RNA sequence: ACGAGAACAUGCGCGACAUUCCGAA
């Protein structure tokens, strides 16, 4: 799929030298927000979840600033733009699809290592 | 005599046994259904005269989303000039859709068509559930596992049959079937098997075939004639003898559970050139009540 | 004359339920066609019979309820407990959240001699699941309906405080009964006053 | 006249609890950390067997003391003893969930350790998932009153087990500071039967 | 008067044992 294509394109060292230790903070934040959404039973993302997604976006920006490998990962995978899309649509299904996309991304990145 | 189609859709899997608790049959003969009906009538304290005198029923035949299946006639079929093994297809065929019934009688069904018909049946899946008995454990013993062979139908599959009789018999059968939905049919009814819901309606699709005249007659139920009719009805016949066995399911027949007398009946699909009217035989051996075995003949005429 | 009462409802899985029966380590019993978890009616019948025998204490009432094959006193089973199938509402709820119907539980067994933990895998039905249960009570005698139903209430209470399958002394098989309806489907008996749980 | 005694209450975590499933066991439905009842029952049985006395050369759990087989059950052929204690899975309590939603805790934490070789002194790092200290679990136990005269004594044994569990861990490596828990019993009532359980207590 | 009737796939079993987030400035 798209994750397979982008990981293969960035494979040569993946995403200019990205590892799971670099991503662990973003993964923890993403799965925390995912579990908070999972516990709730609503078709729309709540206000606190929206603020947490904004915090996740700013964490994405901070991690891109910190590391070049994380920066090129974010640029190539459209994860921040996907977060913006999830915020705009405000649908739980779209958020779950984004979480599945991120999980598939990480799985493929580990697979090609 | 009005023919009513009774369609049975099964909620839970059913345990139709032939000789063992592990056997998973997909159908029951007219004997099992008639015994269930008699038990239901005794439960509801109704009269047994209509069941024992004016009810003619067929076996429980499969049906799926597309067609109703009738038993394969035991007719002499001709294959190709060198296709000796192709006959085996017609040997493995058990049920034919009604639309393809007459074609089979005329000999226009090939071996490949017979295999297609055999594989086109979508009744359900037969499985074997393994259970245990922990009653001996509390008495310093061991658990005793056993097996129950069940058969679960596909969502739009089920078992249909045809009933023939007067208006009073038809109505009494409606009440009996309504009670039988919750009594259940088959094996472990009290242990979670045999529950179904039935619908009784008219059958134009089957009245088209039951009004057909021909040179041969096909049995639609497990039947047998008395001696006088058996004298002249067995010439040029192609049949299959089935050994009807079992224990008497009754709380007042005797002290302990005992078997009933061995019976032999012609199968469904047997072809005769003489139509014999069966009866309801007694397979009781000096019991409190007479155990009945229904072997009346529901006939379907056809051209060979 | 003759009456049959239909008791439909839901069995809610309080803790992971394992009723034994591709290659899976200790798989649960399933519907052969839909491959959906089921609660066999034999399991419920046997567990309630054992609980009621413990409570009363075979006893005559157990013979009236669950039937007897004893010589001389051949008793018909008044309770027909059908298999509990995976609920459709629970099916939709589990299809949402991307949740599987069955979970895999990993357990240890620490040896009393070498202090070495032997692993073991079992399969359970997830705690969010529900099963549609259907029971038919046959009124063979009208005078014992109240006694039979109070015995059923006692058995259901014991079952709700007990497990239903697998090793429930180690936190498995806890269940709850929700009685959707108790309606007389056959006969003229009035089951409006009757209640279970 | 069958009797069942229902003991409900809270297991309060004191140090990070890790019961493996290095992730922890979670309920698939709610994705919250869980305490399997098998873990509690096994730890209690092991502690009670050690305290009461372990037969030398013992190989099976069926060779425990008669009190342990009476309480936690025995499976020996012929002498099949049904377990009186049924320890259910302890689920993440809703009060702890509300308390964790405030201050924005994740119900769980990742603890970083390392192993230092004796010779090379190389610290190989590792991570273990734990349940946060403030978390609480709803524990539910059912005691089967089979013999009247042995009820009180059995409860004494249970009390001893609890007194050993509060001084021990529950899962993972508790010799290094994990799994320490405390039991607070909300109620002990005879849920089934006419038995009088007012005087019974396990703490 | 259903190859039927009675029959808990169930009893025992800790995902546990050893492990410094440390050397360096």
């Amino acid at each position: 799929n798209f994750a397979r294509k982008v990981v293969e394109e960035n494979k040569r060292v993946l995403f200019n030298g990205l590892t799971t230790s670099k991503l662990r903070n973003l993964l923890e934040l993403i799965n925390h927000v995912y579990t908070k959404v999972y516990n709730s039973d609503d078709t729309t993302l709540s206000e606190d979840v929206r603020d947490e997604l904004e915090y996740l976006k700013v964490k994405f920006a901070y991690e891109s600033g910190r590391e070049p490998a994380v920066r090129t990962f974010i640029e190539k995978t459209y994860v921040d733009k996907l977060v913006d899309v999830v915020l705009k649509k405000n649908t739980k299904k779209i958020f779950l699809d984004y979480c599945k996309y991120f999980e598939a991304l990480v799985a493929y990145a580990k697979f090609y290592r | 005599l009005v023919v009513k189609l009774v369609k049975l859709t099964f909620k839970s899997p059913v345990h139709f046994g032939m000789k063992r608790l592990s056997d998973s049959n997909h159908t029951i003969a007219a004997d099992t259904l008639f015994s269930a009906l008699i038990i239901e009538a005794l439960q509801q304290q109704l009269e047994l005269s209509h069941l024992l005198n004016n009810l003619v029923i067929t076996d429980l035949f499969p049906y799926n989303k597309t067609s109703y299946f009738l038993p394969k006639p035991l007719i002499r079929i001709e294959g190709k000039k060198g296709d000796e093994s192709g006959y085996k297809a017609f040997k493995k065929l058990t049920y034919i859709p009604v639309e393809n019934y007459s074609e089979y009688l005329r000999g226009e069904i090939d071996s490949l068509e017979a295999s297609k018909i055999a594989e086109s049946l979508n009744l359900g899946k037969a499985s074997l559930s393994t259970k245990v008995s922990l009653q001996a454990v509390d008495h310093n013993g061991e658990s005793e596992p056993y097996s129950v062979g069940n058969f679960t139908f596909y969502p739009e599959s089920g078992l249909y049959f045809l009933a023939k009789g007067n208006a009073d018999t038809i109505g009494q059968l409606e009440i009996l079937m309504h009670a039988l939905q919750y009594s259940g049919i088959g094996g472990k009814r009290s242990a979670g098997y045999g529950q179904f819901r039935c619908t009784i309606e008219d059958s134009g699709k089957f009245d088209s075939l039951l009004s057909q005249t021909g040179n041969i007659a096909i049995l639609l139920s497990s039947a047998m004639a008395s001696d006088e009719e058996l004298v002249d009805c067995l010439e040029d016949a192609r049949y299959l003898l089935k050994k009807r066995t079992g224990f008497v399911q009754s709380k007042t027949y005797a002290d302990q559970l005992v078997k009933k007398k061995d019976f032999y009946a012609f199968s469904a699909g047997s072809t005769f050139y003489q139509k014999f009217n069966g009866k309801i035989f007694d397979v009781s051996d000096n019991g409190r009540h007479s155990v009945y075995r229904y072997a009346k003949a529901f006939w379907l005429e056809g051209k060979i | 004359m003759y009456s049959k009462i239909r008791i439909v409802g839901k069995i809610d899985v309080l803790t992971g339920l394992h009723i034994g029966g591709g290659a899976i380590a200790s798989p649960v019993v399933r519907d052969p066609y839909s491959r959906l978890p089921i609660i066999p009616g034999s399991s419920i019948k046997g567990k309630m019979r054992s609980l009621l025998a413990k409570h009363i204490g075979d006893a005559p009432e157990i013979l009236r309820l669950f039937g007897s094959s004893q010589k001389g006193a051949i008793q018909s089973s008044r309770l027909q407990i059908s298999d509990a199938f995976f609920s459709k509402a629970s099916q939709e709820e589990f299809d949402k959240k991307d949740l599987a119907y069955t979970e895999t539980k990993f357990e240890n067994t620490i040896s009393r001699l070498t202090a070495v933990a032997n692993p073991r895998q079992i399969e359970r039905v997830t705690r969010g699941a529900s099963f549609d249960f259907h029971i038919i009570y046959n009124v063979e005698n009208i005078n014992e309906v109240m006694a039979d139903f109070e015995n059923i209430k006692t058995a259901i209470h014991l079952l709700e405080n007990d497990y239903l399958g697998g090793g429930g002394t180690r936190g498995n098989g806890r269940i709850r009964f929700v009685i959707d309806s108790i309606d007389t489907v056959v006969g003229d008996f009035d089951s409006s006053n009757l209640s279970i749980k």
